[PDB]
């Protein structure tokens, strides 16, 4: 497999600096152009920068020219984006992509949040199944009052994936995010099967395993 | 800068039918020396990185179904998707690879049209653990419905609520082409404890008439 893995994203003060890394494996790194592209959550792809094979040619989007620096270390199979004088408009998921015919083998991306707001870990509350949808029961976890994004939610440590809906976070009047993760399961399982939502808010070092029990 | 304009912004097409998505470049992106229109098409499925479909305007990437085809010359390009599948739900982007910055179109959001599917409705009272903290969150879940349009009204002792709920909706599912939606009613503990009947009323095309799910506080 060609694998690109972005890292170095997180919460940064406006005017601050961050360095993103993209670790490349499963191909000849020094043979291909490399690109940075970003996406504000719920918005479109915005091309940010590229470098040619050896780093002798680079370019930048108008909105980042003079603030960002792309570079690569062909010996270490790593692409970098140095980001200086960050603003709110730089808040986005940052992707690296390999140039072949088009941009290929995109990584999962790393979220950069440019904000002066404080990290806050979520409270996790159960959404308990109750004595009534025929053979189908719903249960979940309310992940309330966190900043910044993201939180990840798995069920039974990733063993339960069918019927899982993790809703997009909503920003509350407070300026803290909230979301629910729900799952539908057979009513027949409620008496014997344990249901635990595994919530991780890495920005605040908040990990919660919440057992959701029928009530 | 080369500006790419996609049309339409939104496209709803039924399973098995044909989708047409256009991309207009503000200048030619034909590189004479390479004899190629340097246009790329991407599919970005909900919660996933972009996938390269086509480069050089019409060359399909290995592993991409022949249902996807790119056409056009100079400034006018087209992505055609024949025999639309559930897994094609995505935002589609064009991008020029002709001259930096290597600009993207604004995207075309592709909705899969399927048969009407009524929501399953579930209500969740606030947890005892949350009530200890001084707040009550009441959650109403509409699971696996189509189409997207749905009305959710909160009633507390039969008073219609305003200003105190937020909705969140999933992207269309890649397999069954349905949406799910959460409505969360947020009250102070004190307000929660002054009322008995908490009700979520759902209106949707798939229902004969509005469905109410409710509970009595403390029962
Ligand atoms: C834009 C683009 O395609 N970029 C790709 C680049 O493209 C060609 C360049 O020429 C640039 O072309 P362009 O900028 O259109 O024109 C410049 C222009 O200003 C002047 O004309 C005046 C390649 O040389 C085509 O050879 P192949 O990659 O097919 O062969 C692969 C071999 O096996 C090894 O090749 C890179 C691989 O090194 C890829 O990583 C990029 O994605
Ligand atoms: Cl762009």
């Amino acid at each position: 497999e060609v694998q690109l893995v972005e890292s170095g994203g997180g919460l940064v003060q406006p005017g601050g600096s961050l360095r993103l890394s993209c670790s490349a494996s499963g191909f000849s790194f020094n043979s291909f152009w490399m690109h940075w592209v970003r996406q504000v959550p719920g918005k479109g792809l915005v091309w940010i920068s590229f470098t040619n094979n050896e780093g002798t040619t680079t370019a930048y989007a108008d909105s980042v020219r003079g603030r960002f620096i792309i570079s690569r270390d062909n010996a270490k199979n790593t692409l970098y984006l140095e980001m200086n004088n960050l603003r709110g408009e730089d808040t986005a998921v940052y992707y690296c992509a390999r140039g072949d015919g088009g941009l290929d083998d995109w990584g999962q991306g790393t979220l950069v949040t440019v904000s002066s707001a404080s990290t806050k870990g979520p409270s996790v509350f159960p959404l308990a199944p109750s004595s009534k949808s025929g053979g189908t029961a719903a249960l979940g976890c309310l992940v309330k009052d966190y900043f910044p994004e993201p939180v990840t939610v798995s069920w039974n440590s990733g063993a339960l994936t069918s019927g899982v809906h993790t809703f997009p976070a909503v920003l509350q009047s407070s300026g803290l995010y909230s979301l629910s993760s729900v799952v539908t399961v057979p009513s027949s399982s409620l008496g014997t099967q344990t249901y635990i939502c595994n919530v991780n808010h890495k920005p605040s070092n908040t990990k919660v395993d919440k057992k959701v029990e029928p009530k | 800068d080369i500006q790419l304009t996609q049309s339409p912004d939104s496209l709803a097409v039924s399973l098995g039918e044909r989708a047409t998505i256009n991309c207009k470049s503000s200048q030619s992106i034909f590189r004479t020396s390479r004899n190629k229109n340097l246009l790329n098409w991407y599919q970005q499925r909900p919660g996933q990185p972009p996938r390269l479909l086509i480069h050089w305007a019409s060359t399909r990437k290995s592993g991409v179904p022949d249902r996807f085809s790119g056409s056009g010359f100079g400034t006018d390009f087209t992505l055609t998707i024949t025999s639309l599948q559930a897994e094609d739900v995505a935002i589609y982007y064009c991008q020029q690879y002709f001259s930096p910055p290597y600009t993207f179109g604004q995207g075309t959001k592709l909705e899969i049209k399927r048969t009407v599917a009524a929501p399953s409705v579930f209500i969740f009272p606030p947890s005892d653990e949350q009530l200890k903290s001084g707040t009550a969150s009441v959650v109403c879940l509409l699971n696996n419905f189509y189409p997207r349009e749905a009305k959710v009204q909160w009633k507390v002792d039969n008073a219609l609520q305003s200003g105190n709920s937020q909705e969140s909706v999933t992207e269309q599912d890649s397999k069954d082409s349905t949406y799910s939606l959460s409505s969360t009613l947020t009250l102070s503990k004190a307000d929660y404890e002054k009322h008995k009947v908490y009700a979520c009323e759902v209106t949707h095309q798939g229902l004969s008439s509005p469905v109410t799910k409710s509970f009595n506080r403390g029962e």
